[PDB]
């Protein structure tokens, strides 16, 4: 006999205040106990289970499955309960490697430890409520009792502790062999190093000799898969990767389900294949429950799709990480609020492709939106490469420089070059620091009643020039633009603005481009032709000459 | 230091469970050398997955040292730490330290380190060092012993400091020490040669009971509430007169008596913006009488400390940022105006990030907590990179401004 060690046990607690299980056992046909019986003597030999007394008051109801041509049952322990009454775990983690950051391994071995798993001892304290009873042939005998010495397939622990257990055991054997890696996915142990295939034999041998010290054989999984890998929806060559397969079905006729599928279609598509657009899809989506609504597609959905097509035509790769290579992130303008990025080393040859589309909000500009794609592809850098990406915009440097220095907000974009890609990110206007001399001044106000709606907007000059209109369905704020729109259409090429509206200022101070208001937009079109604009502000009702005056024209 | 001091949460509440946010690759090598020491002298024990809590880490750099130092983020934790009247009813928060000619700020948090902490309690402290891209399961600790940075490490240690300073402080009756979460601030006024001398002199009887050999000197000589000023003008545009009044309008909600009459009235009429005004007698008294009340403290200010402080920062340009410290709307405890921000001429957020430093040292300083930031940035370029920047082994809270403020033209 060769002494293993035993794997350390996780002690193991149910939540506070809750008790284990007693849920009922079901009645099964004779069938599926002599199936039961047979199953569980078995485990009972390896030692999976043990027989227990009358003593143990928990119960999880167990079933017997078939299949369709596997002509044998299946036991099955249903422990959603016991699931629900199990203290939280430091779960296997939901993340995922992206194929961009790996790095190239030419040999790879997948070992399967699907019977290393039975060697994980159960935490003995807790192995009392993972009992289950086989009733009896026609109820006349007390019914079989068991409970689990090991890791309950379907029990909430399960799979982290297994993965805790297999990461202990091979943290020295990766520590002292650091020219390979070595990652786990359920019972598939994938053992990768860059060395001839020579020496990565020997190192597969060295690690099933390491794992027989707890008594663990690992054999070759059953069938090698011949390249690519079909792993988490991606395909992994040995030197290069890219998504399965992307097929967009043809229809007459889509669903809100339909457009659903298409999207993340799209979206998993979009992180190799340049350019896919999804807003005009989204927006067939904004607020609808029922799955099966036939929504007609928009001739801009239509476009969208037609360009989704042409970009999936044909299938493209991502090339593996280079770290002695520099990490370069390109970003263009879209339209309507999107954006797509490439991160490559060398030109050409992109380790991965994105996109980042614009939040939701009342006014936006194109400057801000192209920090917001920054700032997320630096954290995804982060994730991926563990590093910022040198990172190469369709903004002019001295564009930038404006910006930055005259926005009221902090912001900061990281080492980065100017692309002359069009179209280019540029500042539509920007309002003088200074009130003009020679520019007429234009003291503009409006106002609504609360009840009615009725409204007015208007100015007065320093010219005598004047004008009031009256508005119907409006509200303060909404007159208050009003106001300022009708001085912007009726002044020269450099105006003076007077505006006591708070609510105007914070508007026009965030230096939108673009607004989902058709007033604000139709403001930004006239702030864009002008040579110079100064807009001040003014306390509303303090006298203030010119903004008094024109004040009692708008307020009835 | 044997016997642990018994540690719960507050009724109800669970541990933390915070998301570790991605670090670079350099921040994870430091890391892992920095918790690869600390696991050899028994400080941190690896944990296993029976443990579902988390705090984020990082790795910083203290004010000119080249040597990484890790971070643990514990607001979480701290908030959901009980309450703690450790030895006493409290520490009243010394009001003599702010009038020292000078601070000296040290960092003792290495003291934490000699204490267990509650065998119970230790799992609450968990910690992940990340894998790059997911590539590993990330590297699990707990404490051992205090950490720093944690609401109760200077609670639960209190006693050994108060007796470790006391022999200095009999020695010395006119310095002030004050302990915040890791930190020593030092005060008394003398000049810096005598002061330096007692500062080494303190740090001399730390290294004989068992360090860091750093320090930060302050001097809270003239820290206030800034006057609002008005122009002194030969000439006054109408939009001189606009903008006065606008200022006046808004100090009026602060200061009772401010009158703008006078002064409006001189707008009589739709006049260019351009036009020079002159002055009445009648507004010049007004200003004049507007000019003498703004010399004068604001009526009913008061520190509550049942209420948290709240801190407001504008960006001015040029390196200049203005800030208030206020609990109640209008009536600030503080206001200030910082320039020239150190080594980062050409980087907003490096110089946010520092002014948001020295107004949480000035708040320790003054009331003993740190006040909730009102930020000028948006969340998602503030949240990418202030660890960056951070120097301080604590962290406050902190909230975003969307909406561009008109009253930054009133601090300007
Ligand atoms: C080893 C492994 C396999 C799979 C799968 N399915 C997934 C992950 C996340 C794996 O884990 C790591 N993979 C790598 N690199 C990759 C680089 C590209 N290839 C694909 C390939 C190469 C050679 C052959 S071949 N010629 O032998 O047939 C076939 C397929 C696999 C290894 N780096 C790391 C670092 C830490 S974990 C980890
Ligand atoms: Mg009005």
């Amino acid at each position: 006999m060769v002494p293993i060690s035993p794997i350390e046990t996780v002690p193991v607690k149910l939540k506070p205040g809750m008790d284990g299980p007693k849920v009922k056992q079901w009645p099964l046909t004779e069938e599926k106990i002599k199936a039961l019986v047979e199953i569980c003597t078995e485990m009972e030999k390896e030692g999976k289970i043990s027989k227990i007394g009358p003593e143990n008051p928990y119960n999880t109801p167990v079933f017997a499955i078939k299949k369709k041509d596997s002509t044998k049952w299946r036991k099955l322990v249903d422990f959603r309960e016991l699931n629900k009454r199990t203290q939280d775990f430091w779960e296997v983690q939901l993340g995922i490697p992206h194929p961009a950051g790996l790095k190239k391994n030419k040999s790879v071995t997948v070992l399967d430890v699907g019977d290393a798993y039975f060697s994980v001892p159960l935490d003995e304290d807790f192995r009392k409520y993972t009992a289950f009873t086989i009733p009896s042939i026609n109820n006349e005998t007390p019914g079989i009792r068991y409970q689990y010495n090991v890791l309950p397939q379907g029990w909430k622990g399960s799979p982290a502790i297994f993965q805790s257990s297999m990461t202990k055991i091979l943290e020295p054997f990766a520590a002292q062999n650091p020219d390979i890696v070595i990652y786990q996915y359920m019972d598939d142990l994938y053992v990768g190093s860059d060395l001839e295939i020579g020496q990565h034999r020997t190192k597969i041998e060295e690690l099933r000799q390491h794992l027989l010290r707890w008594g663990l054989t690992t054999p070759d999984k059953k069938h090698q898969k011949e390249p690519p890998f079909l792993w988490m929806g991606y395909e992994l060559h040995p030197d290069k990767w890219t998504v399965q397969p992307i097929v967009l079905p043809e229809k007459d006729s889509w669903t809100v389900n339909d457009i659903q599928k298409l999207v993340g279609k799209l979206n998993w598509a979009s992180q190799i294949y340049p350019g896919i657009k999804v807003r005009q899809l989204s927006k067939l989506l904004r607020g609808t429950k029922a799955l099966t609504e036939v929504i007609p597609l928009t001739e801009e959905a239509e476009l969208e799709l037609a360009e989704n097509r042409e970009i999936l035509k044909e299938p493209v790769h991502g090339v593996y990480y280079d770290p002695s290579k520099d990490l370069i992130a390109e970003i263009q303008k879209q339209g309507q609020g999107q954006w797509t990025y490439q991160i490559y080393q060398e030109p050409f040859k992109n380790l991965k492709t994105g996109k980042y589309a614009r939040m939701r909000g009342a006014h936006t500009n194109d400057v801000k939106q192209l920090t917001e794609a920054v700032q997320k592809i630096t954290t995804e850098s982060i994730v991926i490469w563990g590093k910022t990406p040198k990172f190469k915009l369709p903004i002019q440097k001295e564009t930038w420089e404006t910006w930055w220095t005259e926005y009221w907000q902090a912001t900061w974009i990281p080492e980065w070059e100017f692309v002359n890609t069009p179209p280019l990110v540029k500042l539509w206007y920007q309002l003088e620091k200074e009130p003009i001399v020679g520019a007429e001044t234009f003291y503009v106000d409006g106002a609504a009643n609360r009840e009615t709606k009725l409204g007015k907007a208007g100015y007065v000059t320093n010219k005598g020039r004047q004008k009031v209109v009256p508005l119907t369905n409006t509200t303060n704020q909404k007159t208050e633009l009003q106001a300022i729109y009708l001085a912007l259409q009726d002044s020269g090429l450099e105006v003076n603005i007077v505006t006591d509206s708070q609510y105007a200022l914070g508007i026009i101070q965030a230096q939108p481009d673009k607004s989902e208001s058709e007033l604000v937009n139709q403001i930004i079109e006239q702030l864009i032709k002008k040579e110079k604009v100064y807009l001040a502000w003014v306390p509303a009702h303090k006298g203030i000459g010119g903004n008094e005056q024109v004040d009692k024209l708008v307020s009835a | 230091p044997i016997e642990t001091v018994p540690v719960k949460l507050k009724p109800g509440m669970d541990g933390p469970k915070v998301k570790q946010w991605p670090l670079t690759e350099e921040k994870i090598k430091a890391l892992v050398e920095i918790c690869t020491e600390m696991e050899k002298e028994g400080k941190i024990s690896k944990i296993g997955p029976e443990n579902p809590y988390n705090t984020p880490v990082f790795a910083i750099k203290k004010k000119d040292s080249t040597k990484w130092r890790k971070l643990v983020d514990f607001r979480e934790l701290n908030k959901r730490t009980q309450d703690f009247w450790e030895v006493q009813l409290g520490i009243p928060h010394p009001a003599g330290l702010k009038k020292k000619k000078s601070v000296t700020v040290l960092d003792v948090g290495d003291a934490y380190f000699s204490v267990p902490l509650d065998e119970d309690f230790r799992k609450y402290t968990a910690f992940t060092i990340p894998s790059i891209n997911n590539e590993t399961p990330g590297i699990r600790y707990q404490y051992n012993v205090l950490p720093q940075g944690w609401k109760g490490s200077p609670a639960i240690f209190q006693s050994s400091m108060t007796k470790i300073l006391e022999p200095f402080k009999k020695q010395n009756p006119d310095i002030v020490i004050y302990q915040y979460m890791d930190d020593l601030y030092v005060g008394s006024d003398l000049e810096i040669g005598q002061h330096r001398t007692k500062i080494e002199e303190l740090r001399q009887h730390l290294l004989r009971w068992g360090f860091l050999w750093m320090g930060y000197e302050l001097h809270p000589d003239k820290w206030t509430v800034q006057p609002i000023v008005l122009p002194e003008k030969d000439s006054w545009t109408v939009n001189d007169i606009q903008k006065l009044v606008g200022k006046l309008n808004w100090a009026s909600q602060i200061y009772p008596g401010i009158k703008v009459r006078q002064l409006s009235k001189l707008l009589r009429g739709t006049k260019a913006l351009t036009e020079v005004i002159p002055l009445t007698e009648e507004a010049e008294l007004e200003l004049a009488e507007n000019r003498e009340i703004l010399k004068e403290p604001v009526h009913g200010v008061y520190y509550d400390p049942s209420k948290d402080l709240i801190a407001e920062i504008q960006k001015q340009g040029q390196g200049q940022w203005t800030y208030q410290i206020y609990q109640e709307p209008f009536k600030n405890l503080k206001t200030g105006k910082y320039a020239r921000m150190r080594g980062a001429h050409t980087n907003d957020v490096k110089q946010l990030t520092e002014a948001v430093q020295k107004i949480t040292t000035e708040s320790i300083v003054i009331w003993g907590k740190t006040p909730k930031f009102k930020l000028p940035i948006q969340k998602e370029t503030w949240e990418t990179w202030w660890t960056e920047y951070w120097q301080a082994t604590w962290i406050p809270e902190w909230e975003f401004v969307n909406t561009p403020p008109l009253v930054k033209l009133w601090y300007q």
